[PDB]
């Protein structure tokens, strides 16, 4: 999985202007049971 | 309320469109 | 006579027991005061216990302690109806005397007592309303407001039809008739409390359950000659579990924080999911421990756990205490277990929060650099801490914060040149020796 993730949605009218920061989260993938399915970005150590 | 945030629709998005405020971003 | 002697100091001590109990009567002491009052012979000191309530009520120092007093009377009236029977009589006559005396100070002291006794079901609503009819027959309006502010909540519940008629005549006062000014704004304040529904006259000591108070609602009216039994207060002469060795509740909780922590993309997402849970304050020390242990499974430092912890701290102050407690709990206790691959993750973790002022520099005062109070894995943790301080701040900005820290515990400045020789030896071994210019001046003076 890579999409059971809250997607950052932040104010597209003012997001083109400056970097708003993460102010709100859009839901990524839905379903009755609560996912919590991990994503491999937590399992791959970053380049820096 | 749709305060400039979220989606135009949840039809072609393949999500539910559920928006919740980031409790982390406050100050 | 020794029998007249023995009965008199018995009468004296019963009088000298009730009077300090009433003077020590306050909220959260009522049950303890009523217990010691019960062992003293209440029935022999029947008017003694009544008069000590009346005078402690009347004295004008009280008035505040009246709902503490009337709650004791309900306890007595539940236990012995005759005590509240006689004590309701005297308060009726104390009203009718001072209403005839026009002692407005002493009337309101009795009327606050008669109100809260009606709140505690000691007396009937009949004894309240007939007082109201006498006061409203004259002006008497300063007295009647302090009654209806306190008792009108209960009284409209019980006797609504007649109580509406009391309001309707009382409304005819400030509507079709001229009134004195200072009295007038108090009367309309009662109308203001009416719309606010009496929520500031309905708080007291409801200790007794409505079936634990034996319901002796005394139906005495204030037009009855009430026997005035002062005489019994005089002296007379009686010729008469499975133990929990496992923590599976914690394990299911420790699994839930770990699943939150791995299902998130960014650190702001994991921060939001942890704050969404509304974790109770006893667990918020333990949630920091799950974060730090999961940061050591990563086998390399990540900025994920930094920006996770930064959004925790700026959210509420109890998280900021939880990181401050954990940093002491890590350095003083957990260093002995950690491998050197894990210490470089933590020193870069705590060096990141300290260098951006999420933890203050005063948390560094705990760390002390000696030969005795220093573990070999502890010095490794200091090395990877100061490197993140150097890389973020720079060598000059770190010089300014360490000067404002006055944490000599770190760099001494006086005391045991063997520690000053130790601390210079350690800091130059890290590679940062530009800070140690203060100690070298102090060291050569000792030589």
């Amino acid at each position: 999985s890579a999409s059971h993730i809250l997607i950052p949605a932040s104010d597209l009218s003012w997001s083109k202007q400056t970097d708003t920061g993460i102010t709100h989260f859009r839901a990524g993938m839905t379903h009755e049971d609560e996912k919590l399915i991990p994503t491999i970005f937590r399992y791959i150590t970053t380049w820096e | 309320s749709y305060n400039g945030i979220g989606l135009k629709s949840a039809k072609g998005s393949s999500t539910s469109g559920h928006v919740q405020r980031s409790l982390a971003s406050n100050n | 006579d020794e029998d007249i002697k023995f009965q008199r100091e018995n009468w004296e001590m019963i009088r000298s027991h009730v009077s300090p109990i009433i003077s020590n009567l306050t909220m959260d002491n009522l049950q303890e005061s009523h217990r010691d009052l019960f062992q003293v012979n209440i029935l022999i000191g029947r008017n003694i216990i009544c008069k000590n309530v009346v005078d402690f009520t009347l004295n004008k120092q009280n008035g505040r302690l009246i709902p503490a007093l009337s709650a004791l009377i309900a306890l007595l009236n539940s236990d012995i109806p005759d005590i509240g029977e006689t004590l309701a009589k005297e308060l009726m006559l104390m009203f009718v005397q001072q209403f005839n005396r026009k002692d407005y100070v002493s009337c309101g002291n009795i009327l606050q007592c008669l109100s809260i006794l009606f709140l505690y079901d000691v007396i009937h609503e009949i004894v309240i309303l007939q007082i109201l009819l006498l006061l409203l027959e004259k002006n008497s309006l300063r007295l009647v407001i302090a009654v209806m502010k306190i008792c009108g909540w209960k009284l409209a519940l019980v006797s609504k039809k007649t109580h509406d008629m009391i309001w309707e005549k009382l409304r005819y006062i400030l509507q079709t008739q001229e009134l004195s000014s200072t009295l007038r704004e108090s009367l309309e304040t009662l109308f203001e409390i009416r719309q606010k529904d009496y929520k500031s006259g309905s708080q007291g000591l409801f200790i007794l359950d409505p079936t634990s108070y034996t319901v002796h609602t005394h139906s005495y009216i204030v037009s009855d000659e009430d026997e005035a039994n002062k005489e019994l207060g005089n002296f007379e002469k009686c010729e008469n579990q499975i133990y929990d060795m496992t923590s599976t509740n914690d394990v299911e909780f420790k699994k839930k924080i770990y699943l939150v922590l791995k299902s998130s993309l960014s650190g702001d997402e994991a921060a939001h999911k942890l704050l969404k849970l509304k974790i109770a304050n006893n667990l918020k020390k333990s949630v920091v421990d799950i974060i730090i242990k999961s940061s050591l499974q990563e086998s390399t430092f990540s900025k994920f756990y930094s920006i996770l912890s930064e959004r925790m701290i700026t959210f509420h102050r109890s998280w900021q205490t939880a990181y401050n407690e954990t940093f002491e709990q890590n350095y003083t206790q957990d260093i002995e277990d950690y491998e050197t691959d894990q210490l470089r993750i933590l020193g870069k973790f705590w060096g990141h929060l300290i260098s951006y002022e999420f933890l203050p520099m005063d948390c560094l005062k705990i760390i002390k650099l000696t030969e005795e109070e220093s573990c070999p894995q502890g010095r490794i943790f200091i090395k990877f801490l100061f490197q993140e301080l150097v890389n973020e701040l720079g060598l000059d900005e770190l010089q300014l914060r360490l000067n404002s820290s006055k944490l000599d515990g770190m760099f001494p400045l006086e005391g045991d040149a063997e520690h000053i020789r130790y601390s210079i030896n350690f800091f130059t071994a890290i590679g940062l020796g530009l800070l140690t210019e203060d100690m070298r001046s102090r060291l050569t003076i000792i030589q």
